[PDB]
């Protein structure tokens, strides 16, 4: 309960972990393409 | 007894070289100079990646 050093390292851990998670999910919004990330708006927007 | 002196003398001191890497430079690539450089344009783009 006073800043213990392995308790520091522990969280730092587990939060790199959820940032690498978090970075992953994030690039769905990439939106590589000319219209949407959204498979489904380019899917009812476009021709075939 | 012999062959501990059949094989040069003395006990004759001779030496080889010997070298092991361990290390190679602290490379390190500012990511965004490297695919854009001064250009806006081009770092407007790059956020999104």
């Amino acid at each position: 309960d006073a800043t213990n050093s392995a308790l520091g390292k522990i969280q730092s851990v587990v939060n790199a972990n959820a940032e690498a998670l978090n970075n992953l999910l994030n690039q769905l919004s990439n939106r590589f393409g000319a219209i949407s990330a959204s498979l489904q708006e380019i899917l009812t927007r476009l021709e075939a | 007894g012999l062959y501990e002196m059949q094989i040069p003398t003395n006990f004759t001191i001779g030496h080889h070289e010997e070298f092991i890497q361990t290390r190679s430079p602290k490379v390190t690539i500012d990511c965004a100079a490297f695919v854009c450089g001064d250009n806006t344009a081009c770092r407007q783009q790059l956020v999104e990646y």
